[PDB]
């Protein structure tokens, strides 16, 4: 019993380790998306020139 | 999945610890049956009947 419940821990630790690396991977990727938005806004400013 | 295959109670240790259950139960249910015989038999020549 005590190996069973210490092998669950063991996978808990494991994903939550991976799922800290993809959130790192997508606060990167939320700002290349707001860069984008940035030169949008430029676009429509020659535009409007 | 490569965590999950290493693990100490591995597919291959719950397999062989079954079998081995298995086994001993079947040798068990055949003594205990015996067992229930003969103090059958016991109890019938306690009531001549």
């Amino acid at each position: 019993s005590m190996a069973e419940h210490d092998d669950a821990d063991e996978l808990t630790t494991l994903l939550l380790q991976q799922g800290m690396e993809l959130a790192t991977q997508s606060i990167r990727i939320q700002q290349r998306t707001v860069d984008e938005v940035d030169a949008d806004i430029a676009v429509l400013a020659e535009s409007r020139r | 999945l490569e965590l999950l295959q290493r693990k100490f109670t591995n597919k291959a240790l719950y397999s062989w610890m079954r079998g081995k259950l298995s086994a001993i139960y079947y040798q068990f249910f055949d003594l205990t049956q015996s067992f229930c015989l003969m103090a059958q038999e016991a109890l019938r020549r306690e009531l001549t009947d």
